[PDB]
């Protein structure tokens, strides 16, 4: 106890950039399930990623190309490195339909955060259990580019 | 707080004498201080100060040591050993080229030894120890570390 | 709209990481179809294995009622 | 509004409106004329409605008033029948507009943390709405009536 | 190996091997009828040219067999000896394999980590290995000589 | 997962043994004949999508699958079934390249018989699919490596059944 | 239909349906005989819809019903007649909904990737959709042409 | 979830044939329905907060429950009691106006039972209270469809004990 | 609670406890038998406490003690003084504990949908808590009721 | 973020000095001070809605910034406005903790005043709303911590006006 | 990134020519010097850390950098270095193996002035440590392999500076 407060009040600030609690707004059905058991801390930012909330704060106001840097930020701790994986998100984020497998719920916010949520480098160091943190200086190599 | 600003005041005062008991202890073939620039296990294979070494290593095992001695007040002053556990933590693989390591160490311990010395053993001489433990601990492995 | 319940464990065999890896090496998660398919590919990619896969969520008819 | 909504909603999932969005947005249309009626009644009728309003949420907690009460004072009640006027608005607006999202953006995000800092009673904010839906539900035709006391539980159920 | 490696890639990136990627394929083959041979006379070679390493490393440095040492004793160093036939092994299943897979996924990831609880020197190693790579390659003609180098200088690249 | 050469070099790591006159027969053995394995998979890989089409022409569509009632109704699980025949070709055409069944017993069959019977997919159906790329694939690349193509898609419809 | 986004819609935001939510279904509930008795025109004359849009199309299109083409043969023909068929029971089903979903699960997600796996053209199922939405207006009245040819551009823009 | 309308489409798409007769008859059942569910369920939502505290106050309040030794007992496992209910009377408003109780059995009574046999929450005391719930809101709403929110109320009900 | 905080903040760190870490628990280990006086000369007035708070928040706030105030009726009166009772326990319990985490997951979390569900006042409740302060500051020492108004005021600041 | 320990501590090692009587003073001005600001920041955690409560009461509300038109009318604007303004008193109470401003300065004084004028917030308004809590925390804090925390609203006040 | 090859088709291309007999012996000219740049690069690998160890001890070591004040006085600092280093080496071996500097400024040398500038680290102290083991490479390396190493130093030390 006590414990599952702790991690969903920090999964708010590393997703909002602040705790919306103070606002008094919440995703109130995908929350109770991570406190819950059904689903990871993975999919409970995915499900905060493609709210309401998110898409009115960090959708709206931005242009896609502004969309994909703060969503870099937002579920990634850093900034895009290179300009290919900038075309590639872009290209991702710009289309009505991309699809994967099968299913094709991936329009533009949708396809987007679930690119970068299945991407190979979140799934080696925030996986499955730890909310996404920032990259800064301390933690890891820093590009200089 | 009152008892820490003490324990660093009274390192401070005679720093000198601890550092020179390890010199003379670990160098043989002269005097070691005076070659510092304040002044202006099979432990030892005693290194002989103009001969093995030369001056400009000389100079660098004397500074070494003061530098020691300063790292271990300024934990002392802070809460933790942080600052010299990350500074000797990848310290023996710069050394170790020109650095006898277990000389080194003996000279650790008899700096810890010597600064127990000088403490009531209240809770000062087993900090002391304690932070200066810290240094050798994290020297010593050469595999551990780094 | 359905999400399958399935279990698995992933051991990470290249960079032996070092705190709290206990969490991320066996898991019970609700995945949703249209990431389902994402998701099992990253197991067999690390070289762990699925237990056991269970619909849960819906009916295998489908037709009306898959979108979401 | 509807039409705020269904192009917000097109546009995150990247594609042109659907046919269900268009008919909505025609309905919507449709109805215009009905809707600008209804709220120019219920601005014609605001200082009728903030008054009964008052006098029903007095009545249902005359502790409000009383000394240990957060609207203790003729200057603390003119605050509390401005807050009225302000839901009162806002319901006109929500009326017009077809949905919620001026009402939301404006009102209630936010209100339960402005209210615990004044100190004020959200349940007792909330039957003050509801006298207010009865006195403007008294006023207009049974449909209208509907329309515009829906809004009005909108209002409540936020408050909540 | 080198198919694994460019499959590896492949399955990755979610695509079939590449028209540059089939040049390498076939590449890594038509020169495997030599390279057989190559680590042939390097396989029968495995317990004397550890064992003539041996006397060459532990004579340059002396305190891997002194009181103060790692290797101090003949069942100590048995363990180094037999590390050297390990790693000659696996450097020789590699110069049969291709890229760095043999060497680097079953004894080079984690070398550092292996020998944090364990002591024993990595610079020594590193001579080590650098002896190995030198001893080895006279067995062989300068045609394999060159076919041999680059082969050793990973262990010796890596460990660094 | 393992090839020819990476599954000799560990399966002797195993035990510890230089490579010895076996296994070096092993190796030849696999070098010898990897060529006629590149040129197969450049084939499979040039013509893939005609492969699925013809597979798929006589062994799944023209059916009651395909009618509706069928798991292949719909253009969303026609859509899905030909991304599966997609897969299965590209993995058995890994599996001839690496001379190694470890690629499809980790990446393909993993996870995906009991995921089968979640989702009601006919086996017999996809089995039948399976066999109509293998003909395919045999017809396609020739003699030189028909069986070896055909070893490995057997693999997979009976590690699917 | 209108019905599943609106509790899609309001499930997903955590509360009850919206002002504008509420409206739009009462709105399709008033629209639903039309919306019937506009389905039991398509049903009725399914067939002759299915074969004036397959004239038009071929009148079109020529190409597709020459040497290749994918349309060639009886059969052929009689396959793309049956797809049109399908494609009127959709838009059939999709009226009666309301909304497009239904259409959207069945027979829109994955139609390019099926007919690429076929080779159909595209643009000349559009075609026939077209055609279909042609002979509709033409054997249906103004109002009902408006509100079936919301589904039959839908259907258009799907295949686009 | 499928509503009655999706529900029908999908039941004669199945079989493949277009609407008949029969289905005009179940689509018309649901449109002369004639909104009273749509005005039942903004009454509904209008007063929720007073359905919940009335049931609480004639189902677990003033008993063991809000006692010590309780799973009612500590405002926060109350907070996540009149969360669920709250959940269950939102959600039989969605289905009553959807039409069909799909959605009950996709999110509403799915591993309910199985995560409340984990966690230790009484089903007796929650299925009381929801018997309860429907008198009260059939109370509130009315005779013309009080019958149709008791269905799905009984539905949910079922599922939960 | 001051060993889970330090132990689970340890743990998110990766590291052991750090010796500042440890420090608490020293002063902790240090400081359990005073704070165990305190909490004995707390529950030795349970009864006591909440009748003085009694008095104090119903002579405070005639609005609770009101017609329509929620302690009208010696029944609901008890009910109060019972949950004055209860709040008392959870602020010893959080003083031997020497963390708030009891308290916190006693009876701060939620406690606004607990008394809004019941339809009790926020500020009455943190009244009464304040008189139970000033009763218990004036039973116990000024440098011990330091610490107490401590937990005391963080209940008073989570019950707004 | 640095404090009076790590400040003087690094202030010594980029000369490279032993820390002298100098600098042990300093360390005894403030380990002597150490208890007052530990029971000011307790005395603050405790309060700190009801200074928040006093500060807006006394310098915000009841003006033409609340009313319509005004910067913090509409409950969005309230409630973004009383989180800086906790925002403000936690970062002073971690100033006052560490005796030091570098903490102010890192996270909370850069981007503040240029983030202030993108959004046309009142600066004088938020200086005055800071003078606020600076009187309400001295009058409760008492005259052991008053000077200490009103020097670290005062160093935010004047940063940002 | 690009080398030679690949410069020659991206120039060529954006003016829509084949590849004429400049383009030939460009082509050509990197195909024959393109024997010894895989030899300086293994060589340059393995004696890798010697180099830095030996440049270091030349250029960075023995001056104002390791006394106190420098921006390698203690390790961590002197860590960084080693590293910091490692890098011009590792890259320009990639560019004395794919020949063209393109990779020295896309990757290591774009943005690292102002890296230096925001965290202090002498520019001029790491360009002497770059002609340090420009200097030490050339003299392992060969007669002839030492030039285009000392191209790409040359390169990487005057785009730093
Ligand atoms: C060591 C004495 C024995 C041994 C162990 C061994 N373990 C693994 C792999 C893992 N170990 C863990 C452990 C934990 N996860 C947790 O959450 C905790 C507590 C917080 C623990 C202790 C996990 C999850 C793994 C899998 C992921 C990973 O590899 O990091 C291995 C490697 C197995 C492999 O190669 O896949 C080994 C060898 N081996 C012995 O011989 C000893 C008896
Ligand atoms: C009246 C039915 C209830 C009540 C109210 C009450 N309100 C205040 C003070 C304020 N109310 C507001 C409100 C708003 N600001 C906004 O932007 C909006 C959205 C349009 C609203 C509703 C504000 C800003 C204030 C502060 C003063 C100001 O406006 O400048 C009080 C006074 C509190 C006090 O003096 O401490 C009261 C009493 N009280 C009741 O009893 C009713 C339930
Ligand atoms: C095709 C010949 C048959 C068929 C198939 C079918 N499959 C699905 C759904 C899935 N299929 C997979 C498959 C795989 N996962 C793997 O990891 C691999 C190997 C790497 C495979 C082959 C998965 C994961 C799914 C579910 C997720 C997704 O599809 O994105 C369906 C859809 C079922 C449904 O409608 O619910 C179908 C229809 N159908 C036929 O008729 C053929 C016999
Ligand atoms: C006709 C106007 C166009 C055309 C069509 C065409 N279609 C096929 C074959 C198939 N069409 C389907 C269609 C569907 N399956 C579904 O689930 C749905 C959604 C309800 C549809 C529309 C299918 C499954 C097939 C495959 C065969 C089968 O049904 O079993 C063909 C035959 C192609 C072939 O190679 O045999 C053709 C020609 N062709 C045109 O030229 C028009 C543009
Ligand atoms: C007293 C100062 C105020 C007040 C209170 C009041 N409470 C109730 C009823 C209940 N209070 C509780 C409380 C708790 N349950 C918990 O788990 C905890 C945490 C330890 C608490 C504090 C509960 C459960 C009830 C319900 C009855 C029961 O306990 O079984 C009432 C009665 C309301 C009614 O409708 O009868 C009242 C009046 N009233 C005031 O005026 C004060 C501000
Ligand atoms: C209420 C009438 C009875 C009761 C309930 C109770 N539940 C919990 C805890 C949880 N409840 C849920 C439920 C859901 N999450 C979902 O997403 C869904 C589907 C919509 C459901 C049904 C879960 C997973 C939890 C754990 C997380 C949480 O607390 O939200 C509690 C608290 C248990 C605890 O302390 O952990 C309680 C009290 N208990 C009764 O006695 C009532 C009769
Ligand atoms: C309140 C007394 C005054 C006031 C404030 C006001 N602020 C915002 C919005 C924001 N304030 C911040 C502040 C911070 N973020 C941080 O990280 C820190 C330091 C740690 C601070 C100080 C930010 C980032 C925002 C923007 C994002 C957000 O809203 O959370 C608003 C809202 C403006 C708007 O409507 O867009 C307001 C009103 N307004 C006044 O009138 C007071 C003088
Ligand atoms: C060494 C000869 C000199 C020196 C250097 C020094 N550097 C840092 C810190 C960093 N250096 C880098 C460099 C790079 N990042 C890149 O991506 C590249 C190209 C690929 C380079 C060159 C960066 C980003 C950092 C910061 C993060 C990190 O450390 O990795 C320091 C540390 C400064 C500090 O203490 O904060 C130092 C000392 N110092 C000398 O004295 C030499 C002149
Ligand atoms: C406060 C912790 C700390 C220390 C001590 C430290 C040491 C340190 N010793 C160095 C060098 C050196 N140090 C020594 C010698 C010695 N070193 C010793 O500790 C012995 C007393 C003596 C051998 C008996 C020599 C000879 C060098 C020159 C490099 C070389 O050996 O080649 C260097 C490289 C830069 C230089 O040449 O000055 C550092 C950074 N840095 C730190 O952060």
């Amino acid at each position: 106890s006590d414990e599952k407060e702790r991690v969903v009040r920090a999964a708010y600030r590393q997703v909002f950039e602040r705790d919306l609690k103070a606002y008094g707004q919440s995703v109130s059905e995908a929350e109770s399930k991570v406190k819950n058991g059904e689903i990871s801390v993975r999919e409970f930012v995915r499900r905060l990623g493609k709210s309401e909330l998110y898409r009115r704060e960090f959708y709206q106001p931005f242009i896609n190309s502004r969309v994909l840097e703060l969503a870099f930020k937002h579920f990634l701790g850093r900034a895009p490195e290179s300009r290919a994986e900038v075309q590639k998100y872009f290209s991702i984020i710009s289309s009505p339909i991309v699809r994967g497998q099968s299913s094709m719920p991936s329009g533009g916010l949708y396809a987007l955060i679930d690119a970068l949520i299945d991407s190979e480098e979140y799934t080696s160091i925030f996986g499955e259990d730890t909310v996404p943190y920032l990259r800064n200086l301390g933690v890891e190599a820093q590009p200089s580019w | 707080g009152q008892r820490r600003i003490a324990i660093v005041a009274k390192l401070t005062e005679n720093a000198e004498m601890i550092v020179s008991r390890a010199a003379n202890r670990i160098f043989v073939g002269g005097s070691p201080m005076a070659y510092s620039e304040r002044q202006k296990v099979p432990p030892d294979f005693e290194p002989i100060n103009i001969a093995r070494y030369g001056p400009e290593r000389m100079q660098k095992s004397i500074r070494d040591l003061d530098w020691f001695l300063r790292y271990t007040t300024y934990a002392i002053l802070a809460g933790d050993p942080s600052i010299l556990e990350a500074n000797c933590l990848g310290l023996r693989e710069i050394l170790e080229k020109s650095c006898s390591i277990s000389a080194t160490i003996v000279a650790l311990l008899e700096m810890r030894k010597n600064a127990a010395r000088l403490f009531k053993d209240e809770a000062d001489s087993k900090l002391v120890s304690s932070y200066i433990s810290v240094v050798i601990r994290a020297l010593d492995a050469d595999r551990s570390d780094a | 709209s359905r999400y399958f319940k399935v279990t698995a464990c992933i051991p990470s065999l290249k960079r032996v990481r070092t705190g709290r890896e206990l969490q991320n090496t066996f898991f019970t998660k609700l995945v949703p179809y249209e990431n389902w398919f994402t998701e099992q590919q990253r197991i067999q990619k690390a070289g762990g294995k699925v237990l056991s896969v269970k619909l849960f969520t819906g009916v295998q008819g489908a037709n009306t009622g898959v979108g979401a | 509004s509807v039409l705020t909504k269904a192009i917000v909603n097109a546009d995150a999932e990247a594609r042109y409106l659907s046919p269900g969005e268009l008919d909505r947005i025609k309905s919507f249309v449709a109805s215009g004329e009905r809707r600008l009626r209804i709220a120019q009644t219920l601005t014609e009728a605001r200082e009728r409605i903030v008054k009964q309003a008052g006098d029903q949420l007095f009545q249902i907690r005359p502790d409000v008033v009383s000394p240990g009460g957060n609207a203790y004072g003729e200057k603390m009640t003119a605050l509390c029948l401005r807050d009225l006027d302000y839901y009162l608005r806002l319901v006109t607006y929500g009326i017009v507009a077809g949905d919620v999202t001026p009402i939301e953006e404006i009102g209630i995000i936010g209100v339960k943390e402005m209210y615990n800092s004044l100190q004020t009673p959200i349940p007792a904010v909330a039957e003050g709405v509801r006298a207010m839906k009865n006195v403007a539900t008294s006023l207009l035709s049974g449909d209208d009536a509907a329309e515009a006391g829906f809004y009005f539980d909108y209002l409540v159920g936020a408050m909540q | 190996s080198v198919v694994l490696t460019t499959i590896m890639n492949a399955d990755q990136q979610l695509r079939y091997p590449s028209v540059g990627e089939l040049e390498q394929i076939k590449n890594f083959m038509e020169d495997s009828a030599l390279r057989l041979k190559v680590a042939k006379t390097l396989s029968d070679a495995n317990d004397r040219v550890v064992k003539q390493a041996s006397a060459g490393l532990f004579q340059r440095r002396p305190d891997l067999n002194n009181p103060g040492g790692n290797a101090y004793g003949e069942k100590r160093l048995g363990s180094c000896i037999r590390d050297l036939g390990w790693y000659y092994r696996l450097i020789t299943y590699s110069i049969v394999a291709g890229n760095n897979e043999p060497v680097e996924r079953i004894g080079l990831t984690g070398i550092f980590e292996m020998y944090r609880v364990l002591e024993v020197p990595i610079p020594a190693m590193i001579e080590s290995m650098r002896l190995l790579k030198k001893e080895a390659l006279e067995l062989l003609s300068p045609a394999e000589a060159e076919i041999a180098a680059p082969y050793f200088d990973y262990v010796i690249g890596a460990m660094q | 997962m393992q090839d020819a050469i990476t599954a000799v070099i560990n399966n002797y790591d195993v035990q510890g043994k230089y490579l010895d006159g076996a296994a070096l027969d092993k190796l030849k053995a696999y070098f010898t004949t990897g060529a006629v394995r590149v040129r197969a998979a450049a084939v499979i890989s040039s013509n893939a999508t005609t492969i699925i089409k013809e597979a798929a022409a006589k062994a799944l569509i023209y059916s009651d699958l395909t009618r509706p009632g069928g798991n292949m109704y719909t253009t969303r699980r026609y859509a899905a079934c030909i991304r599966d025949m997609d897969y299965f070709l590209r993995y058995a055409t890994y599996a001839m390249l690496a001379g190694d069944p470890s690629i499809l017993d980790e990446r393909v069959l993993n996870g995906l018989k009991e995921t089968y019977n979640s989702l009601g997919v006919p086996i017999a159906a996809t089995v039948g699919g399976i066999q109509a790329m293998k003909e395919v694939v045999g017809g396609l690349v020739g003699p030189d490596a028909a069986k070896e193509a055909s070893i490995y898609f057997d693999y997979l419809s009976s590690g699917l059944s």
